[PDB]
């Protein structure tokens, strides 16, 4: 009584699609499209580190700042259209949670629903790229620090 | 009148008669071989394709050699092993030349060597032929 | 050759996994 | 899918270092050559272009090489001496080739070679590429 | 005469150039 034919019709499509969006991202030109964060042909920039420890002893452990994101995201030309850039929803949660020196926030700072809803036409959240936290595993406090080289978000 | 054909179709040694020269397939969509003989054989000469991943050291540097799977066409029998080989046959004088290709592209490096390295072997010279580039 | 059906469970979660938030980001 | 480009475009050596092989170039209308460096340079390596005529002991057997002369383009001026000449500069990186041709065929048969053989000049290889068949 | 063309690289950079990015302002 239920439309089987249908069904697997629509979940072969659906299956297409979410492998296509895979490829184009991250696929090898092997035997799948390849994707540009693969091939890595835009430049790149690299945060800059920080000695937790005292001035004595350089540690240079790496870290990540809200003033780091403010530069990259400023660098980009004007002439290179309307930018918009890419990212991880664990990637926005860490940012948008910094507080300054007297405890407040320094992203959305007196608003009571901050949400991705409010920045959708500027950043886009995909949750199939790169998460350097690693399921919030790290970059916190008293958590391991991130690892250098990691993938945290792009603007094209 | 003429063409600076060397801009489109690029073409790099592959075997120079004494030693092995990875290829880099990746920043073309097809490509192709090419023998020449340049001293009469006396046997029949087998050729090895093989293929090359990224090196995990440093990603601009072909890693261990790996040999192509055979892939059988719309009727016909597969190799013994199961994997590629090329021929050259006795009858092949030293005024012509053969072409040959494989049909899928596996790594993104590529190469070919002799099964055995002797008097014979040194006598011919390959070299790969790319097409239209992608970058 | 058989393929069995099982439910995750009678109840959605007898002892509900409740966990701790995600930690602070640094200062 | 990818092709048997070498049917169409082949390729044959002209130096790989050591030495040159003159190359048969009637049979086809186009040709180029494709230049690439192994291993960084040092100086510049300026080549020489060559050209041969059919001996005659044998008419399938190239005879002495012979200079290519030099045909100013319209928004030029000539070559000091007026023959041609190849000059690779040397920001040339490991990673990249080159590729330029003659504007006119002279004879059947052609050859490059660099003005000295010393270790720059074996840093390089020489290819050329053919391109459409007249028989 | 002979013009050479020639293109950048095989890879579009064999060894990606990332770099720093500007230091910071001041206090």
């Amino acid at each position: 009584n239920y439309d089987f034919l249908s069904f697997m019709i629509g979940a072969a499509q659906r299956s297409h699609r979410i492998n296509r969006n895979r490829a184009l991202m991250v696929g090898d030109g092997i035997n799948e499209p390849k994707g540009w964060l693969k091939e890595d042909c835009f430049p790149t920039f690299l945060t800059l580190p920080v000695n937790t420890g005292t001035p004595e002893n350089p540690v240079q452990t790496p870290a990540f700042l809200a003033q780091d994101w403010r530069r990259f995201v400023t660098s980009f030309p004007a002439e290179y259209g309307d930018a918009r850039s890419v990212m991880h929803q664990n990637v926005f949660g860490y940012l948008a949670a910094m507080v300054d020196a007297n405890g407040r926030f320094l992203f959305g700072d007196g608003d009571l629903t901050f949400s991705p809803d409010l920045v959708r036409e500027r950043i886009r959240i995909s949750n199939c790229l790169p998460d350097p936290t690693e399921g919030n595993t790290k970059g916190g406090t008293g958590q391991d620090a991130f690892a250098a080289g990691s993938f945290i978000a792009a603007q094209a | 009148m003429n063409f600076n054909v060397g801009v489109d179709f690029p073409s790099f040694i592959a075997w120079d008669g004494t030693t092995s020269f990875p290829v880099k397939i990746d920043g073309f969509n097809q490509f192709g071989f090419t023998f020449k003989v340049i001293e009469e054989l006396t046997a029949d000469v087998p050729f090895n394709i093989f293929y090359h991943e990224a090196s995990e050291a440093d990603p601009c540097v072909p890693g261990p050699a790996i040999r192509v799977p055979d892939v059988p066409f719309c009727d016909g029998v597969a190799t013994a092993d199961g994997l590629a080989t090329v021929v050259i046959p006795e009858a092949v004088a030293v005024d012509s030349f053969c072409a040959g290709s494989v049909p899928c592209f596996n790594g993104p490096w590529i190469s070919i060597a002799p099964v055995t390295v002797n008097a014979d072997s040194a006598k011919v010279q390959v070299t790969v032929t790319m097409k239209g580039a992608t970058r | 050759m058989v393929s069995l059906d099982c439910r995750n469970t009678c109840a959605p979660a007898p002892a509900s996994r409740l966990v701790q938030p995600p930690c602070f980001v640094c200062r």
